[PDB]
C-alpha cells in the first residue's frame, strides 16, 4: 500500500489530535475501562504480525513470526474480554 | 482501489467511534462492541492478502494466543484487572517488535526513513514489553513491590538508553544480525531496567504510559510497513493514551515524572 510522506503526516497528526481530543472532559469512573479500551484496540497489531508471517521466507523468520502473532492475539482477544467485564458498571 | 482498502476504511471509522462512544458513560458498554467489530473485520479482511503463505501456522498461532488470553480473562477475579491489563499490554509491545525483527532480518528496507519507523517502533515496544511485564509481577506479587533502589540507577538507565538508541541509528548504515540481537537486548533490559524504581500504588499510572507506548509502537510499524490499519488505530490510541495517562497522574495528585 502506496501512502506518500505528506499524505501519511496527515494522517499521523489528524488522528494524534483526535485520540487526543477524545478524552478531554472524560469521567474518573472511566478512566482505567477507557484504559482497558484502548489497550484493547491496539490489538490490532495482530493484523500487522500475521502479514509478516505469511512473508517470512527463512527458519528464523518463521519463529519469531509465529511468537507475535501469539502475542498480537492475546493483546485483542484478552483486551476484549477484560474491557466487556470492566463495562459492568 | 481495492478491498483489503476498504475493509481497513471501514475498520478506522468502528475503532474512532467505539472509542468515542467509550469516552462517555451513557454509551461506554456500546464502545467495545463497536471496537469488536474493527477487530473482527480487520483480521478477517487481512486473510486476503495477497501471496500470504504459512496459512496453518498463522491459525494456530491466533488460536493459541486469543482462547488462553481469552480464558485468563474470564477465569481471572475482578481486583487483578490491572495485571490484566499490563499482561495484555505487554504482549502489543511484543507483537510490536516482533513486526520490527522480522523486517529488518530480512534486510530489504529500500527506504531510510521508513526503516527508522520500523527501529523506533522496535525500540518501544520492547520498552513496554518487559516494562508491562514487570508491572504485571509487580502487583501480582511474583516479583512483589516497593520502589527497587540502588544508588546510581538513574545514570545507568539513561546510559543504557543511550547505548540502544546508538546501536539502534547503526542499523540504517549496516543492519547485521549481531547489531538486531544486541538493539533489542538492550531495548529489552530498559524495559526491565526502568520499570524497578516505581512504587506499588503507582502502577496504574505506569500502565496508562506503557498502553501509550504500545499505541505509538503500532503505528510506527504501521507507518513503516505500510498497513493503514496500524497507522490509524495505532496513533489514535498512542495520543489518547497519552492524555488519558497525564490525567490519572494528576487525579493521584501526582505527577508523571513522580511516578517514574
Amino acid at each position: 500500500m502506496e501512502f506518500g510522506f505528506w499524505s501519511a503526516l496527515y494522517i499521523f497528526v489528524l488522528t494524534a489530535f483526535l485520540g487526543y481530543e477524545l478524552i478531554t472532559r472524560v469521567p474518573v469512573i472511566l478512566h482505567t475501562p477507557l484504559m482497558s479500551g484502548s489497550n484493547f484496540i491496539h490489538g490490532v497489531v495482530v493484523v500487522g504480525a500475521m502479514v509478516v508471517l505469511g512473508h517470512a521466507e527463512t527458519g528464523l523468520e518463521k519463529l519469531i513470526g509465529f511468537l507475535g502473532v501469539i502475542l498480537g492475539a492475546a493483546n485483542a482477544a484478552g483486551g476484549y474480554a477484560v474491557t466487556v467485564r470492566m463495562l459492568e458498571m | 482501489m481495492d478491498l483489503i482498502q476498504a475493509a481497513y476504511f471501514v475498520v478506522a471509522i468502528l475503532f474512532i467511534v467505539g472509542l468515542k462512544r467509550m469516552a462517555h458513560p451513557t454509551t461506554a458498554k456500546s464502545g467495545i462492541v463497536w471496537a469488536g467489530w474493527g477487530m473482527v473485520l480487520a483480521v478477517l479482511a487481512t486473510f486476503f492478502w495477497p501471496g500470504m503463505g504459512n496459512f496453518a501456522l498463522i491459525l494456530l498461532a491466533l488460536l493459541l494466543g486469543s482462547v488462553v488470553a481469552w480464558w485468563a480473562a474470564v477465569r481471572v477475579a475482578m481486583t487483578d484487572m490491572p495485571q490484566m491489563v499490563a499482561i495484555y499490554n505487554g504482549m502489543g509491545g511484543g507483537a510490536a517488535a516482533t513486526i520490527a525483527a522480522v523486517e529488518l532480518l530480512k534486510g530489504a528496507f529500500e527506504n531510510t526513513g521508513l526503516m527508522a519507523l520500523a527501529i523506533l517502533g522496535g525500540l518501544i515496544g520492547s520498552v513496554a514489553f518487559t516494562g508491562s511485564l514487570i508491572a504485571f509481577a509487580k502487583l501480582q506479587g511474583i516479583m512483589k513491590s516497593r520502589p527497587i533502589l540502588f544508588p546510581g540507577q538513574k545514570a545507568v538507565n539513561a546510559l543504557v538508553l543511550a547505548l540502544t538508541v546508538v546501536i539502534g541509528l547503526s542499523l540504517l548504515w549496516n543492519d547485521a544480525t549481531a547489531s538486531i540481537v544486541l538493539f533489542f537486548l538492550l531495548a529489552l533490559l530498559f524495559g526491565v531496567l526502568m520499570t524497578l524504581p516505581i512504587g506499588g500504588g503507582d502502577m496504574p499510572v505506569a500502565i496508562s504510559f506503557y498502553n501509550a507506548f504500545t499505541g505509538m509502537a503500532v503505528g510506527f510499524e504501521g507507518f513503516a510497513v505500510g498497513n493503514p490499519a496500524l497507522m490509524v488505530a495505532g496513533t489514535l490510541v498512542g495520543a489518547a493514551g497519552t492524555l488519558l495517562t497525564v490525567l490519572m497522574a494528576r487525579a493521584m495528585n501526582r505527577s508523571v515524572w513522580s511516578v517514574l
